[PDB]
């Protein structure tokens, strides 16, 4: 006979995940490049104007 | 005479007393980075353990190999330690608050980092085994080769400054940071930053598997606390360099709008709070950065030495000369030339 | 005139192994190598001729001490082929899926230990953690951890607990996330990809001439696996893809190991759904013990219970070579039966034995940090090679 | 009397207080406890430091320029850019000669099975 | 594993007693030449002519074997022990197997007659 | 069911191959035998290389790959040791076993001329028995003490050996 | 000198000097207890369990154990796995280049009295015959729980080291 | 988990004297329910709380400072 | 080389199994006159090359059967 | 059909001929887009984000002197000799435990005692070489030696490690509760 030992469910189990769970997250790489140039150029607009500002302050001193 | 000898002690317990808890903090991080608990048996929340490390380490012996000049194995620990400790003058801590202000800041800041190679080259010569010598060779060659680009971006930083005083840079940096215009500069600086320190994305040279049980010398004792503390001083020293000349040094925001709301007059409380917030902005940048070093120490394997020299001279450094051609040119397009 | 030739590791060069290994370096380039193995050499084969097959079984989970269960399995298979007996259906599936969770364990140790040997610290802990979860699953079935007094030459030692077959499914759902997670920082990984792109090329006919097998031979391109070429243990009755590499590099030998997790999990999905009912040991009481329920009640069960534990069971004379696919490689065993109850002789073919023997045909010209990435993907655990 | 000069002098004495503390605190100082012919190299070890000197040196050559860059408006630009454009092709000498290639003699035997 | 180690030879079986004798003579010359290397390498306590007077008497032990092929296995074992000692492969603990009698003078009451055997019932 | 029926149709197949082998090279095959689809071949000691070439080189018979070799003694008989070989046709998914014999004095030749990995295996079964492999570079002991004398897997040789170790 | 004197296992601090010496001893033993640097000797079926202690279930970094696999920085050595004839001089040599406040602990059943290979030919019948071992960790897969318990046993011995109290020669 | 909220709330549940003992005893803050005690004298606990990892549930509070 | 055979006699005298140290003539046979063995042959020849520090090939070592042939060989350096 | 000879059904399978590998121009993505992943280190920051995510999750480790890992009923650690109800030694010297301890850790002498029943005179395990086969548990008809799941018994001398009859009966006295608990979950599955 066979009683008391463990058995699978009569409905079975759910199917498991065995694949590569790899979402290609993020943006397009060109978006990273264009955002890079945007952050850069805005920084340069803050930088060089402040430098010319400092040069006029140097003149004033 | 009285108020300066306390001025140096408070800085000592600000730095030397902190670099130990840095070495506790790295264990706590890599614990939670690898899903385990940090040191918890030792102190209250498992703090303090660097004291238990050092005090035990001060109680072990001074066994010395027969092939080593013992004087040389005294000199190299001491000089590497004091090199990474006298690099601590013109870190700025708020406006103009250094240990000694001098108008040539970066030159000292950079020549002492230039002295930083000189101990590690000298160290492997003692105990003159062939593996022990050639390991010092392999270490020192990368240790100069990225010391190049570490040195070599410091000039393009001061192509916006044109002044060797370090605290001048931050007051220049009030209008905007330098990292946020010059973003890939930060990336190449961060890898150059972990290069000159013995960090294992890059420190292949501490391969015990390759050598006959050799990390550098296995020289241990109160010798061992010396190069060790020098290494972790080097860590947050190059973090400090990253802090001022690339990131917001002690700056957070304007904060005058807040002050005219709070105070009515200058007082020692006002100096206290402003020095607090400037030191805290410096602190928060520095403390995110020391975390980032571990955050890259965890996630990556080590290198081949071929990879390491290929990583210096072929992939990084011509891009650095491209920087040397674009930033004077961008300086040249507009008037834009900085004056002292 | 010769190179300044070194001793690689006395104690702790490669983790889990005493790798004394002569290297002759001319440019930090290995012109030739000579690994002296013998440092773990306990001489186990001289011992196993003096003990009964009954007793001779935990010699072999000591051998290859990161994948105990395949050694247990291959000796049980050699003796069952020798005895002309047949393990029942339930026994076939339970031995199969333990031999595959041990594969999960073996690659989970080996890939992460190799990543530490290279320098990647994070899988070296993320993998050993899930290995502790599998230590638990060895623990409920059989004895303690890491050395299972399990599959007997009659089949299986004993039944499961009442609920392991459930509980392992709760584990098996989350192993996929915990595996793709470590996949995410080693597979693309320009550092790892640089260090492992063509390092130690192994061509096809030279892979055959060096007698190599398992993931290495399947990495070189030859589609050969004992689970599907000369099947057994209902690996026929369980659907199972096999990965096969392209170059002879260490990167295929990496990627195939990453793939076999994904494969051996699918094993567990097709095993836990279709575990049958039936006798877990062999049917008779003449090669393994009767259950302790009825030996206190039956006169016949006692004499079997006594003779199997004084003499043991008698084996027909002959000799067999049974080799199965260990996760290290083809592990073989060559037993020569006296006809007595001690094995007259029993050779092992440890898989890493020829892997170590094929070292300096592969390791020529490469660098000394490159002489570490070659080590732990031929998997020199050194429990195998000497014995 | 300035704390600047105190700082570089006190730290060797701090290092001595950490140095002789082992000699005070230890015990059992030293108990009883082939290299015939070879040393091995490629040019890739010996060349990195030797080539490193002009590329380190040019930073200190470029260093007086960056302080005075406002004075040399639009012309010291031209001079220094000529200087750099000499040095950069001086750099791309070596990368085309592959001076830091440390190449391996592990060749897969290119030559085929020409027979009979 | 195409290539050998430094001193290892392909084993080959001399067809004549004379060719075996030639190989053994060359072999004793190899031991005798490498003997001052051994005292440096294995860091031994004693002197080089003691090594030499052992290497002589060990071949004196097997001077009087008749067979060709038993001297052939004997030569192969001798060549392997040469192969071990010429490298670092033996260690000095394993190297000092060959002098049990030198390092310690035996001890009191080494049994010689019947009686000294008998009083400790032959040890 | 008796677990031998599933072999039988193949086993009776295998014999037709095996007889063929004896018809192929009658100079060197003393005999063949098989027992539950393990084909075993019977080769004189001075006869190894001409068989192993044919086992490697034939298109119908390409085993290409040593798996494991070792020795087994039978001190009851005159030729004392016997040397066993295992191969694996990875094309045709088959195995083959080659037994020769050798007294402790006399050799067997080395198959290191063809099979490259086998030189390691031959290095093993040297030390365990004393059985030689003529024509073999790097013949020396392995997986034993360097200063060891005797051979472990030898039925006269005792279990604990002769010498034990302690730190004087 | 007194004819009766309390044993050093039985003595209590009574002089203020003894309170000072005992607290200083506690600090020294305490730094020796917390910071705790063994050396990776492990070689066999008894080495994966050493790595199982480094695993994230039974952590040793929370105990302060870390494997500086360099015997000059090591406080102690964990002999783990079996011990063969061919290795044993290397074991002695690794014991030699260790600093003086040392211990050694015998993880594994083969490492004490031979274990499962007690009757082999090329084996050392336990590492008693090489190094003086102070704590044995039994268990043939000597349990991580048991290995840590062996470390705690050794740390209790470390608490009873009395390096300071013996200057008064108690 | 191991967040600040959990350790704070369990310290606020247990009581600061037992907390000050427990922090010198273990590194954690753990709030059980006294399932039972020992014949040697050792107070045990068991944790209901939902934010617990596997096999962190039950634990000992010893008696002796020199425990093991 | 003058007085080289004096040094050869000085090395040759230091052995045993020599019934007459004054039988060291420049024409002394090793096996016959000196009463030596096949092992004594390479013993004295290696002692000679060690006395000079020079190294010798195998056949030129093998054929030296008398000290006359040693003084014949000696001017290879 | 008929095969050739040297010819099974093991032909190379359908489409075993691998594609000619793509060159620089047989690539779908732009060189600018490819080199964005080159310089800006996409798969570097990706795994950096992985380990950052693991920073903000739970650890696993336990406080070992305060928390213990999983223990099966069929776990094995040190030994003990059970006793009967109303306290009788339960070990007869069947010597099966001597017969199948594959390291020969068991050593027994035994004599007929006063009342005439067989009992063990000296029962001795060499715990240096008790290899935790657990076969010694499965070899007792009267179920006398068992596997106590204690592992925390680390000694300081080899002398302490020779368990004679008295230590094992003391362990059977001590762990009697847990051995009852374990056999109430294992005696079916034995
Ligand atoms: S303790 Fe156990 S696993 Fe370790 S060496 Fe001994 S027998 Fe092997
Ligand atoms: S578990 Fe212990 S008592 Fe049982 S056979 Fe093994 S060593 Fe002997
Ligand atoms: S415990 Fe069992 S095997 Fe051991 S002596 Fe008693 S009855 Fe026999």
């Amino acid at each position: 006979p066979s009683v008391g030992q463990d058995l699978p469910p009569v409905g079975g189990y759910e199917p498991v995940q065995w694949r590569r769970n790899l979402p290609a997250r993020g943006f397009r790489p060109l978006v990273y490049l264009a955002a890079l140039c945007g952050i850069c150029g805005y920084g340069f607009y803050r930088a060089l104007g402040g430098i010319q500002e400092r040069r006029e302050l140097k003149r004033e001193k | 005479m009285i108020i300066n000898i306390v001025e140096i002690l408070i800085f000592l317990v600000c730095v030397l007393f902190s670099v130990a808890y840095l070495t506790v903090a790295e264990r706590k991080t890599l614990a939670y980075m690898q899903r385990r608990l940090g040191p918890n048996f030792v102190g209250y929340y498992g703090l303090l353990q660097a004291f238990a490390d050092a005090v035990k380490l001060l109680l072990k012996e001074i066994v010395l190999p027969k092939e080593s000049n013992y004087i040389i194995l005294v000199i190299s620990p001491l000089i590497t330690l004091i090199t990474a400790l006298i690099g601590w003058v013109v870190i700025p801590l708020g406006p103009g608050i250094t240990l000694g202000e001098l108008n040539l800041g970066i030159l000292f800041s950079l020549a002492i980092g230039s002295l930083g190679v000189f101990g590690s080259l000298l160290s492997g010569w003692s105990s003159n085994s062939k593996y022990s010598l050639l390991g010092s060779i392999r270490s020192t060659a990368q240790l100069i080769s990225y010391e190049l680009i570490l040195t070599s971006i410091f000039i393009i930083i001061i192509m916006f400054v044109s002044s060797l005083n370090i605290t001048t840079i931050i007051e220049t940096q009030r209008v905007v940071w330098y990292c946020i215009p010059l973003l890939p500069l930060l990336l190449i600086f961060f890898i150059a930053s972990v290069a000159e320190t013995a960090r294992p994305p890059f420190d292949l040279t501490e391969s015990e598997s390759e050598l006959v049980a050799g990390y550098f010398t296995e020289y241990s004792g109160s010798p061992f606390v010396f190069f060790f503390l020098a290494e972790y001083s080097n860590i947050i020293l190059i973090s400090a360099f990253n802090g001022y000349l690339l990131l917001g040094g002690y700056l957070s925001f304007n904060y005058s709008y807040l002050f005219n709301i709070l105070f009515n007059d200058y007082s020692y409380v006002s100096f206290l709070f402003e020095g607090l917030i400037n030191s805290s902005a410096y602190a928060i940048k520095l403390v995110f950065l020391m975390f980032s070093f571990i955050w890259v120490r965890a996630a990556f394997p080590r290198f081949t030495y071929d990879n390491l020299i290929n990583f210096c001279w072929i992939i990084l450094l011509p891009l650095l000369f491209g920087i040397f051609l674009i930033i004077p040119s961008t300086l040249y397009i507009f008037d834009s030339f900085p004056t002292l | 005139i010769r190179a300044f030739t070194i001793n690689f590791g006395p104690q702790h060069p490669a983790a889990h192994g005493v790798l004394r290994l002569i290297l002759e370096l001319s440019g930090e380039e290995i012109i030739r190598s000579d690994p002296h193995v013998g440092l773990l050499h306990r001489g186990t084969e001289k011992l196993i001729e003096y003990k009964t097959y009954m007793q001779a079984l935990p010699y072999f989970d000591r051998l290859d001490y990161v994948s105990m269960m395949t050694n247990e399995q291959v000796f049980s298979l050699a003796v069952e082929k020798l005895l002309n007996v047949e393990v029942p259906l339930r026994g076939k599936y339970i031995r199969t899926m333990f031999g595959e969770i041990t594969r999960v364990l073996n690659h989970l140790m080996s890939v992460c230990s190799h990543a530490m040997d290279v320098g990647a610290l994070t899988p070296f802990l993320w993998g050993f953690e899930e290995r502790e979860k599998l230590m638990e699953f060895y623990e409920r079935v059989s004895g303690a951890r890491l050395h299972a007094a399990y599959v007997r030459p009659g089949g299986v030692s004993q039944d499961l607990p009442a609920g392991l077959l459930d509980d392992i499914y709760m584990w098996a759902t989350q192993f996929g996330d915990r595996l793709d997670e470590i996949e995410e920082l080693l597979t693309d990984n320009r550092i790892w990809k640089l260090r492992t792109v063509n390092i130690g090329t192994v061509t096809a006919q030279d892979a055959l001439n060096l007698g190599l097998s398992g993931p290495m031979l399947r990495g070189s391109g030859i589609p050969f696996d004992i689970r599907k070429n000369a099947p057994y243990d209902a690996y026929d009755k369980v659907d199972f893809d096999v990965p096969v590499g392209m170059n002879g590099d260490c990167y295929d030998r990496y990627l195939i190991r990453m793939a076999e997790f994904r494969q051996s999990l699918r094993i567990i999905e097709q095993c836990c759904n279709d575990m049958p009912a039936g006798a877990v040991k062999v049917e008779d009481f003449k090669i393994n013990s009767p259950p302790r329920n009825l030996m206190k009640e039956d006169m016949e069960a006692l004499i079997h219970h006594f003779l199997l534990y004084t003499k043991g069971y008698s084996v027909p004379p002959g000799e067999t070579y049974t080799a199965i696919e260990a996760p290290k490689g083809e592990m073989g065993v060559y037993v020569v039966s006296d006809g007595s109850e001690r094995p007259y002789k029993c050779k092992i073919r440890a898989p890493g034995f020829a892997h170590l023997g094929a070292f300096d045909h592969i390791a020529r010209g490469h660098f000394l940090p490159d002489a570490v990435a070659i080590i732990g993907t031929m998997d020199l655990v050194f429990g195998e090679v000497d014995r | 009397m300035n704390t600047f000069i105190i700082f570089i002098i006190l730290i060797p004495i701090v290092g001595f207080a950490l140095l002789a503390v082992n000699i005070l605190l230890a015990v059992y100082k030293p108990y009883n406890e082939f290299n015939q012919t070879r040393l091995a190299f490629n040019a890739a070890f010996i060349l990195v430091a030797i080539l490193f000197l002009p590329f380190d040196l040019e930073i200190s050559t470029l260093l007086p320029y960056v302080m005075s860059i406002y004075l040399v408006s639009n012309y010291g630009f031209t001079i220094v850019l000529l200087f750099l454009l000499i040095l950069i092709i001086g750099f791309v000498y070596e990368i085309n000669t592959n001076a830091l290639k440390i190449n391996k003699h592990n060749k897969p035997n290119t030559d085929s099975l020409i027979y009979k | 594993a195409i290539i050998a180690t430094a001193f290892a030879e392909t084993v080959k079986f001399s067809g004549s007693k004379q060719e075996l004798q030639k190989r053994t003579l060359a072999l004793y010359r190899q031991f005798l030449r490498g003997a001052p290397t051994f005292a440096d390498l294995y860091e031994v306590q004693f002197s080089i002519p003691t090594i030499r007077t052992k290497i002589r008497q060990e071949f004196e032990r097997h001077r009087f074997v008749d067979d060709l092929s038993i001297q052939n296995v004997l030569y192969a074992k001798g060549h392997m022990e040469y192969q071990e000692c010429i490298n670092f492969w033996k260690q000095q603990a394993q190297f000092l197997k060959y002098f049990p009698e030198e390092d310690d003078i035996q001890g009191r009451h080494q049994p010689s007659n019947f009686v000294d055997k008998f009083l400790k019932n032959r040890a | 069911v008796n677990p031998a029926d599933r072999y039988l149709q193949h086993v009776s197949d295998l014999h037709q191959y095996a007889k063929y082998i004896m018809a192929a090279l009658p100079k060197y095959i003393q005999g063949f035998s098989v027992w539950k689809d393990e084909l075993t071949l019977h080769v004189a000691p001075s006869a190894v290389i001409p068989v192993t070439t044919f086992l490697r080189d034939n298109t119908s018979t390409q085993y290409k790959s040593i798996i494991d070799i070792t020795a087994v003694d039978y001190p009851s008989r005159e030729n004392r040791f016997e040397v066993v070989y295992n191969f694996l046709s990875v094309r045709h998914n088959s195995r083959i076993r080659l037994k020769t014999y050798a007294t402790e004095v006399t050799p067997v030749p080395s198959i290191t001329c063809l099979y490259e990995g086998a030189n390691w295996f031959e290095r093993e079964a040297y030390d365990m028995y004393g059985v030689f492999f003529e024509g073999h570079p790097d013949l020396r002991r392995i997986m034993t003490d360097y200063g060891f004398e005797g051979h472990p897997l030898r039925k006269d040789f005792p279990l604990t050996g002769y010498t034990e170790v302690r730190w004087d | 000198m007194p004819t009766d004197f309390p044993l050093p296992s039985q003595q209590k601090p009574n002089s203020a000097v003894d309170y000072t010496l005992t607290t200083l001893d506690a600090v020294a033993n305490w730094a020796r207890q917390g910071s705790f640097w063994p050396v990776t000797f492990g070689l066999a079926c008894c080495a994966v369990e050493m790595m199982h202690v480094s695993a994230p279930r039974y952590d040793q970094d929370r105990l302060g154990i870390i494997f500086r696999a360099s015997p000059r920085q090591s406080d102690i050595m964990i002999v783990a796995g079996t011990l063969t004839n061919k290795m044993a001089p290397v074991l002695r040599q690794v014991y030699d280049q260790m600093p003086e406040p040392r211990w050694v602990i015998s993880m594994g059943s083969c490492a004490n009295g031979g274990g499962y290979y007690h009757f082999s030919y090329s084996v050392v019948r336990g590492c008693d015959r090489i190094v003086p071992v102070d704590v044995y960790v039994p268990g043939c897969p000597p349990t991580s729980e048991a290995l840590m318990y062996g470390v705690f046993q050794l740390q209790r011995k470390m608490r009873n080291t009395k390096i300071t109290r013996m200057w008064y020669r108690k | 988990s191991s967040s600040l909220y959990r350790v704070l709330r369990n310290a606020w549940e247990v009581g600061p004297r037992s907390y000050w003992k427990q922090l010198n005893s273990i590194g954690d803050t753990k709030s059980g329910r006294l399932v039972g005690t020992d014949i040697y004298g050792n107070k045990f606990y068991e944790t209901d709380h939902q934010d617990e990892i596997h096999l962190r549930t039950r634990y000992v509070e010893y008696k002796e400072k020199d425990y093991d | 080389r003058p007085d080289a055979e004096k040094r050869i006699a000085a090395v040759l005298e230091s052995f045993d199994k020599i019934s007459n140290p004054a039988a060291i003539t420049p024409t002394a046979s090793f096996a016959k006159d000196l009463n030596l063995d096949s092992l004594d042959t390479v013993e004295v020849v290696v002692a000679i090359e060690e006395e000079f520090g020079i190294e010798i090939p195998d056949k030129e070592a093998d054929e030296i059967k008398s000290v006359n042939q040693a003084v014949e060989y000696i001017l290879a350096q | 059909n008929i095969y050739a000879g040297g010819s099974a059904a093991a032909a190379p399978p359908a489409g075993f001929r691998i594609h000619r590998p793509a060159t620089w121009e047989e690539s779908e993505e732009g060189a600018l887009s490819k080199a964005t992943k080159y310089f800006l280190l996409a798969e570097m920051f990706r795994g950096l984000y992985v380990v950052l995510e693991q920073f903000f999750r739970a650890p696993y480790t336990i406080y070992y002197p305060f928390e213990k890992g999983p223990v099966s009923p069929r776990f094995r650690g040190e030994h003990a000799l059970r006793r009967y109800p109303s306290g009788e030694e339960r070990c007869i010297a069947c010597k099966l435990c001597e017969a199948i301890c594959p390291a020969l850790a068991i050593t027994i002498d035994a004599e007929e005692r006063i009342d005439g029943s067989r009992r063990t005179t000296k029962y001795d395990i060499d715990m240096t070489k008790c290899i935790y086969c657990g076969y010694c548990q499965e070899s007792c008809p009267v179920d006398a030696i068992v596997e106590t799941p204690n592992v925390e018994y680390a000694t300081e001398t080899r002398e302490e490690l020779l368990y004679n009859k008295e230590k094992l009966l003391a362990n059977g006295d001590k762990w009697e509760l847990e051995l009852q608990y374990a056999l109430d979950a294992d005696a079916p599955y034995r």
